[PDB]
């Protein structure tokens, strides 16, 4: 004989920009 | 629905008629016609089954009509619409990181009875101080159609979140539709094949533009909008958006693209926004004391907001003061003495064919029997040109 | 301001507002009898003098109110004269259960096994509310105080 | 909304509830509930009669819906159609008088299972040796749909009647109709729509002249076909026939008879034949030697026939040389070096807005890497 | 791949032909030829089994060919290639001892969806801070081919380890090679024996140097690289490495060592790096609006990168503008109006026999039916000076 045991269950059902920045230097190249 | 009733279906009436007819069948051999006498057990038992069977037998025609309206042309069973607004969140300080207002963020009015929830997540980038996002009402109904800045209270505190407020008056609050509205919705599906008449055009444009909008179709109206110069082959559409304002150009473009593959070849379609006429009401009425002054004012305001719904208004048609008085008095518990619209007691004609009324201000002067005079004033729109 | 629009052939906004009429065969009076009992599970009797649908429902189905099924299995109006010698199809008792179809339907809550058949068999099987659970009957009475309009 | 259920779910429950109601009415003085009681037979008989009444009410509501479909919607419900055929009776002699075949003349197949009856009286006039009349099946069902000449046996011979047969195959035999088919057929009536746009106006013309024909609908184009002079409320139709030629007057009348009752008020419908511009092709290409020259010629010719199919062409639109080059090179095994359409290497714009292209000649000058030159001229005119 | 079909194997065709042939053999007795009639169940049942059997019967020749290619040649099956890159790790400070970044060290991009693992142990010597090692993708597929400086996160926070990056774009991420490439690889095995005429081409372009490289063999070409002075007994090899650049002299030496025992005794083998010619494209096209302008742009980009792949190019052959136009139009949804290649519409000849094309810039001019022109001048070359 083959016997089966099943344990089962039922789940419950259902701004423009930033303020301040450090000063930068810009160098045209 | 207004379907004919095949047979009489009523418990007490069945008992009485069953006793009288039993008397009639015999040549007066049965004289116990007392509807509540000793034959009441027998007659009532028979009439219970009779009524519970005839009640269902009387539903045959309406069942057939409903099956037709449901199966061959599926029609959704509309339940209501939830009001929507645009909230703005403002932070206490400029952050070095990006703020997140989570989805379903709850806000409320001062009373705390009307609650709105954010549609999605709001990300305010670092350095910004404000961010806007749409919010939807908690439940269906016209009581959520609140004014601007009327929703500012929130329970859950967020870090550095300074304020929140609705910058748009919430609109499109609907508790549902009546049977006649559903009948109209079903019938328009029956007859919209080839938009040809004024009606046909309007129904199509109200679709694909939203629920709570309005359209007015005028034939042979040129670009000058002058009636005396008819232009054959021209159909002019005048649009009021879902928010109750004259239609934004993007909505105009959307409706034009929608209606382009449906108009007759060679015809010219013109679309422009509608115009609004502001109605200011002054009411002097006598109260029967069956309601408080505040309750009367709330009821009258609600009735007038229903009356001046653009869905209940035909653009270009004059506002009749008798109709307004009837709508006010249908509230009950009051007697109207005097009503003024736009500083007169006469009917208000619309300036042109494409102007919709929009009542903005109402003053109350309610007098009871004891002589208390309750005076109040309500402004319903944010501004004259809204 | 006025925007001009001219007849186009086909846009993509014609796909926006598209179908308005949807032929749907959902539960309505003309769809109660969509499902049919298999011919292998029926008995092909002959109408004889003294016969009635009550007798056929009693002998064969053991219940006098089961006649609705028999008529529904034959498409006959009961009050119309069934002539002598006309054939009828009487459903079996034990073979009426395999005429009920089982479908797993999806839902936001979860998948549910659902029985669908012609409404007469559904009423006969569910007679006495034995099949339904007590939770459904309790739920139907959660709304007890019914609001009515005063006139 | 949802249709109410007309029948009572449980009638024994109805009987029990009516007896409990008897108890309620008498204020706890009627507690006899079994069949031996006084009121149980009355209540049960009433419940059974009411079950019959509610079954008839259900049938009546269904029949009311079907009658609404038949009378108002215009779609009758089919419960089975008897198959129909066209019997021909051929005489063995030329009578000097009228040969009268009575109504309900029974014919049958070889087995005799399928039996047909003449719908009416057949009157073969004097000097005629054969006649035709329609026959209807004995019963409904699909088993009566047979092919030609299968229904020829008749049991009652008549003098001078040589043969009886069915020239047509019996058709229109159905055993019933499901509710889904009836509902969809009802919905098809509601969906009906007159053409209002140029594309929809063209589709009706295409359907009327069958597969392989094209149409072009132009608004405001007068009878003189002058674009600079519009005419209000005019829809000009230009038709290219099923064979690719401009539509002849007979086809013009055929499509006019079909489209005239569909136009709405204030519109003038004009129908004119299409115009055809012939395209001549001269091609110099370099085969990579992956295919034979003849195979390449066949493939290019077929690709160009597909490209210049009337269905694939928009009338009034110029022929782009780049698109022709792409169509040719999509064959795969070649490499185009020179293409000339009508002695030019530029796009050909149409004379007007209803001219459709139709290539009529191609010159293959194919070369391999070895220098072999394959030259051919193909004329594709009908 | 081109096995002729033994029999017609198609459900519908089998049904129709069965009905027709049953009519034929019955000598007209069987007249039921409707493919969807009452004989559809019988014919369809027969045709289901017939099709499922003939489909397998048609595979005999291809099965024989594949068995030959698999058993006696033993060619490997291409599951797919994982993308590999070169990571560079930088420490927090100069240590007094050698530091080890362990094998299988997981790194990822900013999102964490693409994950690479180090090939082996990385030993940064004492005093050194920032060093390098190869990493391989977590899974096969072309989605792991990422550009440089794209991987900068590592999940396990190790002591003294400060940052990680990739100094190369991850390449050779593949989900399986094509059938035609496999066929070419199988055929080359057969004829690769004693590399003679242009077999040096195939011994390097995919073997002994890597996949994604290019070779070019020119006979009797001297060190002066002048065709008009031919020196018999000389083979000149031109290389493009696996990265697509002219070959590194280390790869040159590896190639020479690999091919030395395989050249004819007495002959001389010369190996020098290939050359690259930059192709600048300008496209003016008309769109059908079936795709957005950005979609057309990146589609054409991918089509050109496939077209100008060195694996798809032959060194020294001219770039034919018609072929480029066909490659561009094969994207679909557009009509080419004009194409310029290096400021001309004419075919480009290559400067010499060993120069490979490489396209660097593409300028987009894409109008549509409405009239909106899209301009996009994109550079596809790695220039730090544009």
């Amino acid at each position: 004989i083959f016997t089966s045991q099943v344990s089962a269950y039922i789940p419950v059902a259902p701004s423009q920009g930033v303020g301040k920045l450090p000063v930068y230097e810009i160098l045209s190249y | 629905l207004n379907a004919p009733q095949l047979v009489v279906d009523d418990y007490e009436q069945l008992i009485i008629d069953s006793l009288v007819h039993t008397n009639v069948v015999s040549n007066g051999e049965f004289t116990d016609l007392d509807a509540s006498g000793f034959m009441r057990p027998f007659a009532g038992t028979m009439a219970y089954a009779g009524s519970e069977l005839l009640y269902k037998a009387n539903l045959a025609s309406i069942a057939a009509a409903k099956s037709f309206f449901k199966n061959v042309l599926g029609v959704p069973e509309d339940t209501g619409t939830k009001a929507t607004t645009t909230l703005q969140f403002g932070l206490s300080a400029s952050l070095s990181t990006d703020f997140i207002v989570p989805i379903n963020f709850q806000v409320s009015d001062l009373s705390g009875t009307l609650r709105f929830y954010t549609i999605g997540n709001l990300v305010i980038p670092a350095g910004a101080t404000f961010g806007t996002i749409e919010a939807i009402a908690e439940d269906i109904g016209e009581k959520y159609n609140v004014s601007a800045n009327f929703i500012d209270q929130y329970s859950t505190p967020l870090t550095y979140l300074q304020y929140v407020t609705n910058i748009r008056p919430a609109t499109n609050g609907r508790s549902g539709e009546t049977i006649d509205n559903l009948i109209e919705r079903c019938a328009q599906i029956i007859r919209i094949r080839n938009p040809v008449s004024a009606l046909d055009f309007e129904q199509l444009a109200e679709l694909t533009m939203g629920e709570g909008s309005r359209c007015k179709a005028i034939g042979l109206l040129g670009i000058n909008k002058i009636v005396t110069d008819p232009q054959p082959g021209v159909v002019h559409l005048f649009l009021l958006d879902v928010n109750g304002n004259p239609a934004d150009p993007v909505t105009i473009s959307t409706v034009g693209a929608t209606l382009q593959p449906r108009i007759m070849l060679g015809t010219r379609l013109l679309i422009s926004p509608m115009e609004v006429l502001n109605i200011e009401l002054e009411l002097i009425a006598l109260s029967d004391s069956s309601k408080t002054f505040q309750q009367l004012a709330d009821d009258i305001l609600e009735a007038l907001k229903v009356f001046f719904n653009p869905a209940n208004l035909t653009p270009g048609e004059p506002v009749l003061i008798e109709e307004v008085k009837f709508a006010i008095r249908s509230v009950g518990g009051l007697s109207i003495s005097y009503l003024q619209m736009n500083d007169n007691a006469i009917n208000i004609p619309m300036p042109n064919q494409w102007t919709i009324p929009r009542f903005s201000y109402i003053g109350f002067e309610l007098t009871d029997s004891e002589g208390t005079v309750y005076r109040d004033n309500v402004v319903t729109v944010t501004n004259p040109e809204e | 301001t006025t925007q001009e629009f001219l007849s186009k052939n086909k846009t993509i906004e014609s796909e926006l507002l598209d179908l308005l009429i949807k032929p749907n065969t959902d539960d309505s009076i003309l769809t109660r009898n969509k499902q049919a009992i298999a011919d292998r599970d029926l008995f092909d009797i002959e109408w004889e003098p003294g016969q009635s649908l009550n007798k056929l429902a009693t002998e064969y189905l053991g219940d006098s109110f089961a006649w609705q099924i028999i008529a529904d299995a034959n498409g006959i109006d009961p009050t119309k004269e069934i002539d002598i010698g006309a054939g009828l199809k009487v459903p079996d008792q034990k073979a009426l259960e395999n005429s009920i179809k089982k479908f797993i339907v999806n839902s936001p809550t979860g998948k549910q096994l659902i029985s669908d058949a012609k409404q007469s068999i559904l009423n006969l099987i569910g007679v006495g509310d034995s099949n339904t659970e007590f939770s459904k009957t309790l739920k139907d009475c959660i709304g007890k105080v019914v609001n009515f309009s005063f006139d």
